[PDB]
RNA sequence: CGCGACCUCAGAUCAGACGUGGCGACCCGCUGAAUUUAAGCAUAUUAGUCAGCGGAGGAAAAGAAACUAACCAGGAUUCCCUCAGUAACGGCGAGUGAACAGGGAAGAGCCCAGCGCCGAAUCCCCGCCCCGCGGCGGGGCGCGGGAAAUGUGGCGUACGGAA
């Protein structure tokens, strides 16, 4: 049957791990059939069961981050992966918040000399 | 003892002050107020200390 | 010599494996210029280097 | 103020109190090592004046750089070439040794930044100078908008491009008649285009 | 003598694989390559040999951290969002 | 207290362990030689027959990075078999060559049977 | 060598010139530039005149041009207080100040 | 002897951060020739140029006068035209060689230390509560911990400023 990505995501990970386990079997039993020489059947359905184990690790890995991700959500320190990746010196910027603070000299100086909207007369 | 560059430094620092002569306007803080004048200087004192946090 | 290391052997072997010519059926490919595998190698003429 | 009178008493070095003074420290920063942290800034008003401020992530290191011209560094004789360029002994260093001991400095911290540097006692072979350095990455300089101008990725090692003090004293930058070899940014920059042919279509 | 019988006796080897740039000039008997410097930090490049550096430069190899930057910086590096499902 | 020694030793002080605010990584790591990633084929050439009838072994081409412990437990759990012993070489293909040899109980090539080589 | 009548010149193409040659063939893309970027400005002030601040008469100094009249860089602070206007509100109504200038006459 | 401060200095797989290396067309700081020309050559010229070394950014550097001028005076920096192959340097030989004024492109100004006045009025970190939460921030608590009087913050900087 076609292992779909979308049928994955609602099952437990205990079930998940026994499709992962039952289709590594089936690659052994795939490869054992390829040295010994076998049908074009079975030698093509090796491509269909390592894509299929690739979908099945994927959405394992893919639910485990985004549980990750959901139990570090609120936290000040949380792990590096789990961080956000931009480029490093993108990283080592100064925040919305730092670069928004002005002294209390240039605070005053914008409320008592704002630039006003003016027009000359042709 | 073989002391450490630290410990033999600050001892043989203490050395030179005895060693060189000290001229009298770093020389005037050696001669200090005495044991029973200090008491009674902080026992004063104690009565206006700034107030902590 | 028979004295090998790993990674010279590791080297060998990768060397071994692209000594090969070229399958039968790429030149009737639509897209094809290949003639034979041009990147052939001899142990008595080439000598690998190392 | 007391920072007044630190001032007007290190103007006078020839005194008996500063001649006692220098000469015991610089006994003491000569058994040292040539490069070591202070734990704070010896002479504190001249820190003050020149940016340090007595705070959390300002960090002072004491230096110390040998003194005297620079020899050319080849064997034995032998700088091959016209008699112009046989020379080997009286050549200088085009930089000071105050702008030498900066990049020491802020080459072995390469994680702060260098604002500037101070003398604080010299003999016949060494001169000590100690380097006000800041962590831009300590808070206390981020959320501070007076001093987040040196946490930008611009003042990546000004004592090594030249743009502190002392290395910017050897540049010959200035406005004047007596600097005319530096209009533009620098030295190199009035050369290139003094020395840049312009091409118009129309000629 | 100095010719083709002196070239019997070459059967020890000065170079080998280096392990950082991969070429054979590790030299084995100082422990430094003559391509890239290995033990130094900094890989060694000059600018009289231009040939020379670009047959190592960023846009010799896979680049494969590069042309991922070079594609996600066109949406702003965008990060933790998705495209909105069916 | 009295220095006994003219040598002046450097005190040992307290040394705290690690107890950290944030693990770097956020899981641990799949292991990713795994026991069907360990063995990949079998050989079912004319040399290995003749090491599976005679001697009463099993030819397997396995991972590179495998120990013999690694491939006789690997063995052992895939094919439910346990494993006398294991000796291995590394073929000029590069391939990893295990000679696994069974228990005097179990017979080999009843063992091939089920697998698959014959 | 020299030939029967000329003049004697100097060249000064000794160096290697041919590195620093500044052609011009972005000269017609520059100015295009510079006006989309004049426009954008005048666009982004809106009432406000796209010259900028008014600047001051100007007498200019070294003889050559004494009789001649200029635009200086700002109004002084003398102008503006005989003017009755604070030097720094004048830079929030287009009026362009430097604290550098005197006023002799 | 012991105890408790402070100073100076160590050790930690201590808690949280940062740097390394690459590319390098353009930029900044050093170092730095000889071919060549002088019909030879040594000063000069090549040339502060090639090579060498260090450091960045999307531009860099410079930049708001210890300025130009000698006028009825201009007024930060950078770039273009002109000044100008000029003043000047030079075995005054070969050759080298700016700046001011003027016309434009652009145009934006500012902050400390000191000197003073305010009860350190200032800053950082950890624990908890709720929110924001993918450029780690906001208010509320903590007889919580530190930094700082060997000076943080507010007013205030040469155009004067403070009461
Ligand atoms: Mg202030
Ligand atoms: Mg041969
Ligand atoms: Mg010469
Ligand atoms: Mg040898
Ligand atoms: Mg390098
Ligand atoms: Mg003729
Ligand atoms: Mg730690
Ligand atoms: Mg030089
Ligand atoms: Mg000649
Ligand atoms: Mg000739
Ligand atoms: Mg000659
Ligand atoms: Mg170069
Ligand atoms: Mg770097
Ligand atoms: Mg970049
Ligand atoms: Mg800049
Ligand atoms: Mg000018
Ligand atoms: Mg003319
Ligand atoms: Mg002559
Ligand atoms: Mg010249
Ligand atoms: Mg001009
Ligand atoms: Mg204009
Ligand atoms: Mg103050
Ligand atoms: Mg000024
Ligand atoms: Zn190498």
């Amino acid at each position: 049957a076609k292992i779909k990505a979308r049928d994955l995501r609602g099952k437990k990970k205990e079930e998940l791990l026994k499709q992962l386990d039952d289709l590594k079997v089936e690659l052994s039993q795939l490869r054992v059939a390829k040295v010994t020489g076998g049908a074009a059947s079975k030698l093509s359905k090796i491509r269909v069961v390592r894509k299929s184990i690739a979908r099945v690790l994927t959405v394992i890995n893919q639910t485990q981050k985004e549980n990750l991700r959901k139990f570090y959500k609120g936290k000040k320190y949380k792990p590096l992966d789990l961080r956000p990746k931009k480029t490093r010196a993108m990283r080592r910027r100064l925040n919305k918040h730092e670069e928004s603070l002005k002294t209390k000299k240039q605070q005053r100086k914008e409320r008592l000399y704002p630039l006003r909207k003016y027009a000359v007369k042709a | 003892v073989k002391w450490p560059r630290y410990i033999r430094l600050q001892r043989q620092r203490a050395i030179l002050y005895k060693r060189l002569k000290v001229p009298p306007a770093i020389n005037q803080f050696t001669q200090v107020l005495d044991r029973q004048t200090a008491t009674q200087l902080l026992k004063l004192a104690h009565k206006y200390r700034p107030e902590t946090k | 010599s028979s004295h090998k290391t790993f990674r010279i052997k590791r080297f060998l072997a990768k060397k071994q494996k692209q000594n090969r010519p070229i399958p039968q059926w790429i030149w009737m490919k639509t897209g094809n210029k290949i003639r034979y595998n041009s990147k052939r190698r001899h142990w008595r003429r080439t000598k690998l280097g190392l | 103020g007391a920072y007044k009178y630190i001032q007007e008493l290190w103007r006078k070095k020839q005194s008996d109190v500063m001649r006692f003074l220098l000469r015991v420290r610089c006994w003491q920063y000569r058994q040292l090592s040539a490069l070591h942290r202070a734990p704070r800034p010896t002479r504190p008003d001249k820190a003050r004046r020149l940016g340090y401020k007595a705070k959390q992530g300002y960090v002072i290191y004491r230096i110390r750089v040998r003194r005297g011209g620079r020899k050319r560094p080849v064997p034995k004789g032998a700088t091959y070439g016209k008699p112009v360029h046989h020379g080997v002994n009286q050549l200088k260093f085009a930089r000071s040794l105050q702008s030498v001991a900066e990049e020491r400095a802020g080459r072995h911290c390469g994680a702060l930044r260098v604002l500037n540097s101070y003398w604080v006692g010299e003999d016949s072979t060494y001169k000590f100078f100690e380097v006000i350095l800041i962590d831009p990455f300590h808070k206390a300089i981020r959320r501070n908008p007076d001093t987040q101008w040196i946490t930008k990725p611009v003042h990546k090692h000004r004592e090594m491009r030249g743009l502190t003090s002392a290395g910017r004293k050897s540049r010959g930058l200035g406005k004047g008649h007596k600097f005319h070899h530096t209009i533009g940014g620098s030295r190199r920059a009035a050369w290139r285009r003094r020395n840049t042919l312009q091409l118009h279509r129309y000629r | 003598t100095k010719g083709t019988s002196s070239f019997g006796k070459r059967r020890n080897k000065t170079h080998t694989l280096c392990r950082r740039c991969g070429s054979k000039a590790y030299h084995l008997q100082k422990s430094t390559c003559g391509k890239c410097g290995y033990p130094a930090k900094r890989k060694r490049k000059y600018n009289w040999s231009a040939k020379a550096k670009r047959r190592n430069t960023t846009g010799t190899g896979r680049m494969r951290h590069l042309k991922i930057v070079y594609r996600r910086f066109r949406h702003g590096f965008r990060e933790g969002t998705t495209p909105k499902p069916k | 207290k009295i220095r006994t020694s003219p040598t002046f030793r450097r005190p040992k002080t307290l040394r705290l362990r690690r107890q950290p605010k944030y693990p770097r990584k956020s899981a641990p790591r799949r292991n990713k030689l795994d026991h069907y990633a360990i063995i990949k084929f079998p050989l079912t050439t004319e040399s290995a027959m003749k090491k599976i009838e005679d001697n009463n072994t099993l030819v397997f081409i396995v991972d590179v990075k495998a120990n013999k412990h690694q491939i006789k437990q690997a063995v052992k759990k895939l094919y439910d078999i346990d494993v006398a012993k294991v000796n291995t070489l590394i073929r000029p293909d590069g391939e990893k060559k295990a000679y696994v040899r069974l228990a005097p109980d179990y017979d080999a090539l009843d063992v091939a049977n089920k697998i698959g080589i014959i | 060598a020299p030939s029967r009548n000329g003049m004697i010149l100097k060249p000064h193409f000794h160096k290697d010139w041919q590195r620093r040659v500044a052609t011009w063939f972005n000269q017609p893309a520059r100015k295009i530039r510079r006006r989309k970027a004049r426009q954008a400005r005048a666009r982004r002030i809106a009432p406000r005149p796209a010259a900028g601040p008014i600047r001051p008469i100007v007498r200019c100094p070294t003889v050559r041009y004494h009789t001649k009249v200029r635009a200086g860089r700002g109004f002084s602070l003398e102008e503006l207080r005989v003017a009755g206007i604070h030097k720094k509100v004048a830079r929030t109504i287009g009026i362009s100040v430097d604290p550098r200038r005197r006023n002799k006459s």
